[PDB]
């Protein structure tokens, strides 16, 4: 195991898809609020939807 | 461009992930986008032009 | 190169 910040492993992802890693760092902050809001929707999904 | 950029305080380089291979950074294995103003933990160094010294020739 | 090309 090779430690990498987490900010530049999310930027390795997106040059795995062809978003060029400059679109993850000017979009940092709106990234996490999103995949902070979509972990939060799972745990209604489970909550309510057994 | 390609890989990382790297430090070993000292100096500064750039290397693809899967093997180190320091090289200076430059006009050539970079590309630029906006103002620094946005990107969190961004650093300061010389970024090198290998054009520079031809048009002073 | 072509604006730099004053040199
Ligand atoms: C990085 O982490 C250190 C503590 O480990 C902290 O002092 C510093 O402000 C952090 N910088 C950024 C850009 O997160
Ligand atoms: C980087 O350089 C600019 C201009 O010299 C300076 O304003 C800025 O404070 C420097 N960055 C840091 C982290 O101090």
């Amino acid at each position: 195991a090779l430690q990498i910040p987490f900010a530049m492993q999310m930027a390795y992802r997106f040059n795995g898809i062809g978003v060029t890693q400059n679109v993850l760092y000017e979009n940092q902050k709106l990234i996490a609020n999103q995949f902070n809001s979509a972990i939060g929707k799972i745990q209604d999904s489970l909550s309510s939807t057994a | 461009r390609e890989g990382v950029f790297v430090s070993n305080g000292t100096h500064w380089f750039v290397t693809q992930r899967n093997f180190y291979e320091p090289q200076i950074i430059t006009t050539d294995n970079t590309f630029v986008s906006g103002n620094c103003d946005v990107v969190i933990g961004i650093v300061n160094n010389t970024v090198y032009d290998p054009l520079q010294p031809e048009l002073d020739s």
